[PDB]
């Protein structure tokens, strides 16, 4: 979900931390139905990317002497 | 002068001694003898005896009076039907 700066971005006006809280939660009653096409597109407008960056080591390569 | 083993007795069953003191403790509690012999450890002048049944009776009120409202408004906690508007 979208922070409530992004949201505030969005929507050029001023918002409360409760404000935000009733919009995630309607977004998320939202999700959890049997939504359509266009109530899924509706979610994702709000919906932001993450980028989940792998815990996994870096292999070094594996050299060769003479 | 009365008969022995009729008043405030409990017969323990299984051996269930502590549900048997239980039992008794709350028995004399809702008679009221427990705070009975508690109040009669030192004496209660009249004037103070007055204000405390005067400032227990008020509690009583008042305590009824609050578990009548939150009884009868306990059915409004359920969810939200209306939510987002």
């Amino acid at each position: 979900w979208l922070i409530k700066e992004e949201l505030e971005e969005m929507l050029v006006e001023k918002l409360s931390d409760l404000d935000y809280m009733q919009f995630i939660r309607l977004l998320e009653k939202l999700l959890t139905s049997q939504c359509g096409a266009a109530e899924e597109e509706f979610v994702q407008r709000f919906r932001r990317s993450v980028t989940l960056e792998s815990k996994k080591q870096l292999i070094e390569p594996v050299q060769y002497d003479e | 002068k009365h008969l022995k083993f009729i008043a405030r007795t409990v017969m323990v069953q299984e051996g269930n001694v502590e549900s048997a003191y239980r039992t008794l403790n709350r028995i004399l509690t809702m008679d009221g003898l427990i705070e009975d012999i508690k109040h009669r450890r030192y004496y209660e002048k009249p004037c103070r005896r007055r204000q405390r049944e005067s400032y227990e009776r008020c509690r009583r009120i008042y305590n009824m009076e609050m578990a009548r409202k939150i009884n009868f408004l306990m059915r409004k906690n359920r969810a939200d039907p209306w939510q987002g508007c």
